[PDB]
RNA sequence: CUAACUCCGUGCCAGCAGCCGCGGUAAUACGGAGGGUGCAAGCGUUAAUCGGAAUUACUGGGCGUAAAGCGCACGCAGGCGGUUUGUUAAGUCAGAUGUGAAAUCCCCGGGCUCAACCUGGGAACUGCAUCUGAUACUGGCAAGCUUGAGUCUCGUAGAGG
RNA sequence: ACUGACGCUCAGGUGCGAAAGCGUGGGGAGCAAACAGGAUUAGAUACCCUGGUAGUCCACGCCGUAAACGAUGUCGACUUGGAGGUUGUGCCGGCGUGGCUUCCGGAGCUAACGCGUUAAGUCGACCGCCUGGGGAGUACGGCCGCAAGGUUAAAACUCAA
RNA sequence: GGUAUG
């Protein structure tokens, strides 16, 4: 398994004494090969928040329908204020993409594909949006088989 | 007042898709029935059937596989408050080949794929990945 | 136009041998390689993902010799070129003929290379050839001139070749001191410790 | 050969009617197909038309300071 | 809006104003100092920032900021200024060139020299 | 490295808003000045009427920064 | 942000600054120095345009509370228009013809030692016009149909005027 | 039973439009801007008390604005439920079937709050409107008004919200 | 009954 750092913030609560500060990590972890999770970790240090994300991230892992390190086709995805579009590409494209939006693609093994993050660039929800947008992505085989055809007569 | 019943038409299939129905029902037309007959010879409905004589009434059988519906997406692109109509080199491609674009031709009503075969363009009745 | 300054301490930024010596003596000896150049050299500190990325392109630049606007041209080119960009990129800079010079081993290292071109000492197919920047194609017979082939410096960098993994891309006659650019290289047959890709990342920024 | 179809708007002239052609065109912008109207002095030798007729014109040569069409046949009475 | 709508009224871009009206967009302009004074900045920071107003070639009267410590400016000077706000100045758009016509570059600079007008040592 | 600053003394005659002042030098030039960041921070209150020391600048001498309070 | 850190001086002063900000005694942010990073016969600054800005949103946005539904109706122009058949062929689609200067851009070559530059051929010039076809859809015309919209019959409730 | 698409929306236009206000003339119990006095208070141009005129009422004419609000344009279609209210109606207290309406909630939507078959869901037609804050719904001009003013409606500049 | 001001 890949696994990245997206963000670290630090985020405060007010009690009767002062503020207590702490700390929230945002990671997403895969396989290199279409399996992709993001996890988010708060802790009162930094450390501690990573571990605690790349220990939710390793356990809620999509599968995603990668076509030799790129899309099957054009993808949407939104979350809260986030609208992002992923297209396949050639090879020797690379990822053409912003921050969160790379380090999910990264990690999922998303070699080539050209991106664009639209509203909000909360990175908390890009990667919802990302992700969001490659686990409803068709393959062929599964569109063949929800239309009951043949991948041939499909292609 | 209704001004688009192939959008209606759309509609209904989309939104019974969301409740699960069977079936949709709407009031028949030459076009929403060759519109039909694409969507049955694609596998996107499993049939149709246009009964009565003086108000026929059109009935699409609804698809699901694996719980899911089969119709994700379904858009209306060419509309009365805005056509589109394209060449046959223009023709879209909807979800880079795994979708359905609706072509209504001079040749009648076909897909994409069926209207660049034939080398046609025509009006783009609507989007179905 | 040239960078004049101290070698090692490029290699010592990119951390790993960048070629500009010789090669006569291991680098360790002559430089703490681990260590980046500067008061400040031992302290490591983590890149940011730019910077990851124009370290990469730095190394690339360094090895071969080559200032940003010549570079950014390659990039421009390599990316016009159908096939890889990436690929593409470090398939021209190997046709620069300083560096066929270099990887025949009539120079020591590029810039001595650079200085045999520079100097009329280099023909490509009979003809002179003194600017470095010049791309050598497939068939093309890079040669040292009857008046450079008296020059010591040329035979201490033939022995130097040998020590060296031989190019398959070019063959070369060490007796005549000639050889032929027989065909551009592939990716696999340059070092994999080049990552193309991160180039391409930078200049699409 | 070469022929515009049109409505009469005016006959009031002696000897010539306005035409108003109608064209549906695709907005360069927006995509939506726009009716456009062509307004035409034309020349009617035998006041044959009135307010409301479909007219066949042609182009010929000046007539006066705004006419260059021609009546060829009228297609519809009003 | 709807398609109708754009076609009756189409969108209408944003008139974009220049920051630095005064410039008529040259690259700088030579003016003539009416004042030389300081001004205390806005609410954080505390300084007396030396500024010059300025009148322009073009009949505008500007103030100028004047950077790099210390500077040789009178009433009636000639001076380029160039576009540049500083933040902590209001109605301050425009900086003076130092080393160019009337002002002086700064005296025993040694490093941004280019920036204030001083010769290499 | 800087220029050198004029010290000199000097009695408020009104406070303006934003811890501005009027202050009438020794040499009777009234000065519009404003308080050090040092007395600012130490909330060394200034008033009407109170002795002042003034920094004075060449550059205009109708500023000044008040540094000092007898 | 943005690749590259230390010491000394200064002490919210002097100054910096694109933004956030820095400077009130141990300033990686000011000035100098050492060291470093980036560019290199240039390098910076300013101006100016597009981009990033989906921040005028055709592609591609909004309007309960963030800016944004006219106080409400009726209604001319306008926009849009249920269903069937016929016809027309205006839109639309297809094919062809003419045209769309050369240069430029792009592609494959060639020439200046290379490059820039020059240059052969092509492609492109997304267009316009014409002719010949197609007729599903939209429009026109003609004839229908009854599900929209109305009229009539009987009755009901209501601080409607 | 009848008509047979006669429809939907609507810039400009036309009308209606709380209260206050204006004009002319009535009326005038109660109430009450202004006002007079008594208090309270540091002051008290208020709140409290005693009074009290316009006005509130009528006629006719004007004005045209309100947190004129569901802060939610109009029309049509579609999409799980529960509990009520109100007003028809069919059938044998029950079982249906229409209209309007209150509350809760599902999917979905939403920044969230929430909305949720009376949508803020899923769509289509047409219209109105928004494009950082302040400056300013202001200035200038036009139109309307007896006037009060209304309507249309900027910019400089300044802030980094 | 007015809780002017650490
Ligand atoms: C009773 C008073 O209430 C209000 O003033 C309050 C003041 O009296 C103090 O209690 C505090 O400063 C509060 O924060 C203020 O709100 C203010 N509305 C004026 C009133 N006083 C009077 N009207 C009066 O004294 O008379
Ligand atoms: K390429
Ligand atoms: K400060
Ligand atoms: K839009
Ligand atoms: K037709
Ligand atoms: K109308
Ligand atoms: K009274
Ligand atoms: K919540
Ligand atoms: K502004
Ligand atoms: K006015
Ligand atoms: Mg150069
Ligand atoms: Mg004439
Ligand atoms: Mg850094
Ligand atoms: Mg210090
Ligand atoms: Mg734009
Ligand atoms: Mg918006
Ligand atoms: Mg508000
Ligand atoms: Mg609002
Ligand atoms: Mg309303
Ligand atoms: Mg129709
Ligand atoms: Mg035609
Ligand atoms: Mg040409
Ligand atoms: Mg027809
Ligand atoms: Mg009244
Ligand atoms: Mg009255
Ligand atoms: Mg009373
Ligand atoms: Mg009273
Ligand atoms: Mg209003
Ligand atoms: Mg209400
Ligand atoms: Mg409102
Ligand atoms: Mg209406
Ligand atoms: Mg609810
Ligand atoms: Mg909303
Ligand atoms: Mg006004």
């Amino acid at each position: 398994l890949q696994e990245k750092l997206i963000a670290v913030n630090r985020v405060s609560k007010t009690v009767k004494g002062g503020r207590i500060f702490s700390f929230t990590a945002l990671t997403v972890v895969g396989d290199g090969n279409g399996r992709v999770g993001f996890g988010y970790g708060k802790a009162r240090e930094v450390p501690a928040a990573i571990q605690k994300a790349m220990e939710k991230a390793r356990r809620n892992m999509i599968n995603v329908a990668l076509n030799n390190g790129t899309l099957q086709h054009p993808v949407k995805g939104v979350h809260t204020g986030s609208r992002v579009f992923m297209q396949p590409a050639s090879e020797g494209t690379g990822i053409i993409a912003g921050g969160a939006m790379r380090a999910v693609l990264e990690v999922a093994g998303v070699h080539n594909v050209l991106a664009k993050a639209y509203g909000s660039t909360n990175p908390i929800n890009v990667v919802r949006a990302t992700i969001d947008g490659l686990e409803n992505m068709n393959s062929p085989e599964m569109v063949a088989a929800k239309r009951g055809k043949s991948v041939e007569e499909i292609l | 007042s209704m001004q688009d019943p192939i959008a209606d038409m759309l509609t209904r299939i989309r939104n019974g898709q969301a409740a699960n129905k069977a079936a949709v029902t709407m009031p028949s037309s030459k076009l929403k029935v060759a519109i039909a007959n694409v969507l049955k010879e694609e596998g996107f409905i499993e049939d149709f059937k246009v009964e009565g004589d003086t108000k026929p009434e059109l009935e699409l059988t609804l698809k699901y596989f694996q719980g899911k519906a089969v119709v994700e997406s379904i858009q209306r692109v060419s509309r009365p408050g805005l056509r589109i109509y394209k060449r046959k080199d223009e023709l879209p491609k909807v979800m880079a080949g795994l979708g359905i674009a609706v072509v209504s031709t001079s040749k009648g009503v076909m897909t994409d794929r069926a209207a660049r075969q034939a080398g046609l363009g025509g009006e783009i009745i609507c989007y179905v990945a | 136009a040239r960078y004049l300054g101290p070698k090692l301490k490029l290699s010592r930024r990119e951390g790993t041998d960048l070629f500009l010596k010789s090669g006569v003596r291991a680098i360790d000896t002559k430089c703490k390689i681990e260590q980046a150049p500067g008061q400040h050299g031992a302290r490591k500190p983590r890149l940011s993902d730019y910077g990851v990325q124009l370290r990469e392109k730095q190394k690339v630049r360094r090895i071969y010799g080559v200032l940003e606007r010549q570079f950014r041209n390659y990039y421009k080119e390599a990316a016009r070129l159908k096939g890889n960009t990436g690929e593409n990129l470090l398939a021209l800079l190997e046709g620069r003929l300083d560096n066929v010079v270099y990887r025949m081993g009539f120079g020591a290292t590029r810039a001595e290379a650079r200085q045999l071109v520079s100097h009329k000492a280099i023909m490509v197919n009979g003809r002179v050839v003194n600017i470095a920047s010049y791309q050598v194609s497939p068939n093309d017979v890079v040669s040292i001139r009857e008046k450079a082939k008296k020059q010591s410096r040329v035979k201490a960098a033939l022995e130097l070749a040998e020590q060296r993994e031989k190019p398959t891309w070019l063959e070369v006659d060490a007796g005549k001191m000639e050889g032929t650019f027989k065909r551009k290289p592939e990716r696999s047959d340059l070092s994999a410790d080049i990552n193309e890709h991160l180039i391409v990342e930078l200049y699409s920024k | 050969i070469r022929t515009l179809q049109g409505r009469v708007v005016s006959d009031k002239m002696e000897k010539s009617i306005v035409v108003a052609i109608e064209r549906f065109v695709k907005h360069p912008i927006y995509g939506k197909f726009i009716k456009r109207t062509t307004k035409l002095h034309v020349h009617d030798e035998n006041n044959e038309c009135g307010i409301g007729d479909v007219v066949e014109i042609r182009e010929c040569r000046p007539l006066s300071k705004t006419k260059s069409w021609t009546l060829v046949r009228v297609v519809e009475k009003a | 809006a709807t398609v109708n709508q754009l076609v009756r009224k189409p969108r209408a871009r944003k008139v974009a104003k220049s920051n630095v009206p005064a410039l008529e967009a040259c690259p700088q302009k030579r003016g003539v100092c009416t004042r030389v004074y300081t001004t205390t900045p806005k609410k954080p920071n505390s300084a007396l920032r030396k500024v010059c107003r300025v009148r322009l070639t073009n009949g505008f009267e500007v103030t100028s900021y004047i950077g790099g410590e210390g500077h040789n400016l009178q009433e009636h000077s000639v001076i380029l200024i160039r576009g540049g706000r500083v933040k902590d100045l209001p109605g301050v758009r425009y900086h003076t060139v130092r080393g160019a016509l009337d002002c002086s570059g700064v005296k025993d600079r040694k490093q941004a020299r280019s920036k204030y007008g001083v010769k290499r040592p | 490295a800087k220029e050198d600053n004029i010290e000199m003394q000097g009695t408020v005659l009104e406070t303006l808003p934003n811890t501005m002042f009027r202050v009438e030098l020794e040499n009777g030039h009234v000065v519009t000045a404003h308080i050090s960041g040092k007395m600012r921070k130490n909330y060394i209150r200034i008033l009407t009427g109170d002795k002042v020391t003034v920094e004075l600048t060449p550059y205009d001498l109708s500023k000044g920064r008040i540094v000092f309070r007898s």
